[PDB]
RNA sequence: AUAAACCGACGGUAUUGUUCAGAUCCUGGCUUGCCAACAGGAGUUCCCCGCGCCAGCGGGG
């Protein structure tokens, strides 16, 4: 029983303009892979257990959009992505019919984009174990959440 | 190995959207755990009998309708200088089990192939009442005894000849009666596709250049496999008993018009007016889709369509020697490459693959 | 051994080779999960009228049971019932041809059918000739079924190897005739994603225009279909009979199951793959192998090949374990092999088949 | 062999962004499993419309709106002189429903492109419907007689004779649904695109220290245009226009998507490019060039070269394969040799408009 | 049908002359042009071309010294032999871009970079390691080098 | 040879027509890669042919 820690982010709120630039410089996760300031930041959690190296390259992936794009924000459950994006209303619907039906790489590529767009707020352990997962159930659900939430308050 | 005659054709499409959902999404289906951009078999029916070339070289299509309000017009037009209103609207009131009012509009029970053709047919056939009268349903019995002399009308038709029609309420519904005679399926991709969204605007010439919300049209580009299969003793006689040379004739005519007809969906905004990459043509005793082929969702090395052509040959090869088939059999392909074995012979052009048809595979 | 089992793999594209009565894939839930099935009657129909069923069953050499041949035999076997006055008459109304005039070939054994249908025609002419009614008279009353079974004494291999015709004429309880191949329900080795085909019908004079709405379910997918024959029956119900002929019978089975669909929605679906799969094994017991995909084979690179790497990674451990024995074959389209042997690889069908006819030897 | 014409372009830009996303970043397509910079249909049918050429050579485009209430006051400064606006104000309700006046915002289901030519004919037809008390379902009955009259003003407004007009409302619904003529599919790269980024700022004139930042994804390519004009089409669109007037506007769409660049970022991206190859061809089954570059060509000596020699290729074999369709003609600006010989090869450009114009011959 | 580490020590004992030949070569192609290659690496790949690259990139990094690369066996401790990233590390000499300059690389110029970089380095690790990651030189094993280097540099 | 046996849910169907994502923007300022160094010991240079041979000289590849 492993867990990455919210400590993540605060280490991604704290972290220098310098390798933040480096981070955010980024196409792809395996090329977040390429970068070292990328290994110096995600150690602790961490790196070296090959368990955990997907889920962080999601996770600093996703952060990597901007140091205060994605807003931490406590709950009983807290916001969820999808609620997020919803209640944020710059999101189109079928740009995210496009973020379940991609694959691999691509998805999380779309999904940055989004969150660059959107400024959303949400409880960020949430999307930092759907990350970690990111099944078919995940993705789901997350369409599940934002067509409920934006039908909730049209 | 010649009663089915197989079509098999891959054929690449440009960006486009040739067939679409209730939600205006592309239509798709799951092959092999891969989602694959899909076209309707339906949609290739209708895209075949509405082209020109089917005009040109088959004859006219049949008309498919339920408003037998404007059906009695159109007849009454086309056949006004033959018969009388009056006999025609009782042969339309006996074929479809409505009765023509000189009304406004009375409908059908549902969509039906009308070919004006045998409808003549059964106008001069119920010109017969103005003979000794006899009952109609009397004269229905007698129909029932010769229907091969309907089907010979059935040559203006030929589009119900190959997928068949069904009715439910007339006298169509014991003598109108097709089966055959052509199995078409569902134009699948070879490969994996995440389609793409086109999102565009419209500018208002006395607003804009200003603000708006914008919309979305999915489209895709990709390597479709169409598959047909000709019956070729069912479709001479839904065609009363014609001869086995005709039915190959229009046999060549369906291969033709698989591989260069594409549905008009989308072709003035997105214009995939794309040709066939290859054509493969195989009699057999059993009808035979090389389907499985693309199973597994071929991956691009210079594209999808090499490798498409490359598992298609490999399989075919693999299903042939397996169920030990013997053809008959002959591709036609633009690509250069390195397809095989003897005999499934190579034609250089479509023409010359056409002409090996009408030959009966000997050519 | 008695009995020869047939199990086949084979892919589907999409289509809807069996639908319920709303119009719906016809499924069944299998270790939790949801598989599509295509009915044992369908795969059964889809064979017995077949045109290959026609040519070497339907014109089987060994379809015509002659009465006259049976002479002796049904004497004996109905002595203890009637008297052989009243057999021979059965026989000279059924044939009909009174003359003894012994063929110079009466049979050894003679089917249970035969005997349970002839004997109530014994009882019929019996109470006929108690009553009393004129051959003429009474044969007027048992035209129908006298027609009925002289149609039945014509296709002897036909009602051996797929029963009697669901309207044959046959009322004793001998008359139910069974096997003596079984058809299992041939399902899905994987959960299907089943697609929703969305279609309208255009009307040529009003193409403005308001659409004629329609959906129909469709889906791909790896099927597992089972079948076993009982050659022990096979041979009683043509007895007959060498096992040799039920063996040339069992190739045909082989074949039918390895290349025959239902045609349901084939006009629009046109889902007409051949079988990627298929292995016989001869045993004193018939096995199904379908606990092979009770665990839900998930796709790799495509749902066959795992389906293959499943179906002989469970013989491989299961095989010995039951009493499976020997022997066994197996016809593929790709590798992997099982890692066990006895199990001869057949690189064609027709290979197999052959196999199959010279009783499993090598 | 001449009832369509094909045009296909291949026109290299540079560093550029044409089109654009609604988050800023540049339309694309796969295509042969390959990223490919894509620009949208639309955007060169518009490009085209509001070029100054059109203006020159065609005439005037249509007004394409909702907004009726502005669409009035038009129709009022326009036709006012010759109309009364009791007409003007009838007319326009009836045609898309239902106006009258006096409010201050009108607007209709979607943007329809409105010509003014037709706007009057309808008032010239509708004061006689005033005139006589027509009722205006006879009025509808009566100009449904003669649509070719009503086409007849789209002289004026070429480019719905081309792209198109669809209808929902009002009377438009029966008389302005229009097809055709013109088909244009979205302009992709030839080849494989890794979209760059520019990383901007924007320096403050009153601080010397901290960075601004901003992202604007640009590239170069190769775009391959394809066209196609129905010219019956074209003609009936136009009202039984002549063969000869169809074949020049053919020439102008060639002009136009030989040289015409839509404008987006071209004040800080100019990437005003000419075609480097403009091919046109005439058929009588439209055909695209496409799968010329699903194989996406590979730098040799920059993309260019490689795209035309690929284009070359493909159309021989097509040509080759299918048979010749008709009479072609090429023109470059390249250093590669034709491989194909029943081509004209042209050494301008209006050199190839004229032999568009002579219905491709000299 | 894996390399030895006997290349190694192949290397260790030939010839000053043969060892002259080959340490003096500019890329891992101009190396096949030179027989004494042929004859250093005769009895482990060729003919078979699965090895061949593999070979031509290993043979090229022995070719920067006969006794550059120092080859320490693991510890019973260590479980793990010294890396390639944890030996320039500890060399102390590299400096972390031009790694980043050799993740960076494509085809023969990397190998060209990686030569240079071991003579700079004189660096100590497990051959068979280098060997193994030389054989695929993948994305990853790139990666991998440079995670090895900065993380060790990092914690230590 | 089991509420078993024998045992199709079947046939018919375009989802279609219209649509720029547009306009504004320096990534700027500061940096030695320096210190030490014979390439010299060595006649091996792998296969044939001719003539010598306390020596070796040649001709081919």
């Amino acid at each position: 029983d492993e867990i990455d820690a919210m400590a993540l982010y605060r280490a991604w709120q704290q972290l220098d303009n310098g390798s933040c630039a480096q981070i955010r410089r980024v196409s792809e996760p395996d090329e977040l892979r390429d970068i070292p300031a990328f290994y110096r930041l995600v150690q602790p959690f961490g790196w070296e257990n090959p368990r955990h190296q997907q889920a962080l390259l999601r996770m600093v992936f996703c952060l990597s959009a901007g140091k205060n794009v994605i807003r931490h924000q406590d709950k009983t459950t807290g916001i969820s992505l999808g609620r997020a994006l919803a209640n944020s209303g710059r999101i189109n619907e079928r740009r995210i019919f496009q973020l379940i039906r991609a694959d691999r790489t691509a998805d999380m590529v779309q999904l940055r984009r989004l969150l660059t767009h959107a400024e959303p707020v949400l409880d960020w352990p949430l999307m930092a174990r759907m990350l970690t997962w990111w099944g078919k159930r995940e993705r789901q659900q997350l369409l599940e959440d934002f067509v409920l939430t934006t039908n909730k308050n049209a | 190995m010649s009663n089915f005659i197989n079509i098999h054709v891959l054929i690449s499409h440009s960006p486009s959207c040739l067939n679409r959902d209730d939600m205006n999404m592309q239509k798709d289906a799951i092959f092999g755990g891969k989602r694959r951009v899909r076209i309707s078999s339906q949609s290739l029916k209708r895209a075949m009998r509405k082209s020109g070339y089917y005009a040109q070289n088959i004859g006219e299509s049949s008309l498919r309708t339920i408003h037998l309000a404007q059906l009695r017009d159109v007849l009454r037009q086309k056949l006004g200088e033959r018969f009388d209103q009056k006999i025609i609207d009782k042969t339309l009131a006996l074929l479809s089990g409505k009765s023509v009012d000189e009304a406004e509009k009375i409908s059908a029970d549902a969509v039906t192939p009308w070919v004006v053709g045998e409808i003549a047919w059964f106008c001069e056939q119920v010109a017969k009442a103005e003979a000794d009268n006899l009952d109609d349903k009397k004269l229905l019995k007698v129909l029932k005894e010769d229907i091969a002399a309907i089907r010979v009308n059935l040559q203006q038709g030929v589009d119900i000849a190959l997928s068949g029609r069904m009715a439910t309420s007339g006298m169509m519904t014991e003598l109108g009666k097709v089966d055959g005679a052509m199995s078409i399926a569902h134009a699948i991709t070879t490969h994996q596709v995440d389609s793409d969204i086109d999102w565009f605007t419209a500018v208002d010439d006395l607003q804009e250049q200003g603000s708006a919300h914008l919309g979305t049209q999915e489209f895709s580009s990709g390597v479709f496999y169409r598959y047909a299969n000709i019956n070729l003793a069912q479709l001479q006689e839904n065609l009363g008993g014609a001869s086995r040379e005709q039915a190959l004739e229009i046999a060549t005519h369906v291969v033709h018009m698989l591989a260069t007809e594409v549905p008009g969906a989308k072709q003035r905004t997105y214009a995939a007016f794309n040709p066939a990459d290859m054509v493969m043509v195989n009699f057999s005793d059993m009808p035979l889709s090389m389907a499985n082929a693309f199973e597994k969702a071929v991956k691009a090395k210079d594209g999808f369509l090499q490798p498409s052509i490359q598992a298609f040959n490999q399989y075919w090869d693999r299903v042939a020697n397996g169920y030990g088939l013997n053809g008959a059999a002959a591709q036609f392909s633009l690509s250069d490459v390195d397809p095989i074995t003897a005999q499934v012979k190579q034609m250089p052009t479509l023409e010359q693959l056409k002409s090996w048809v009408r030959n009966n595979g000997e050519a």
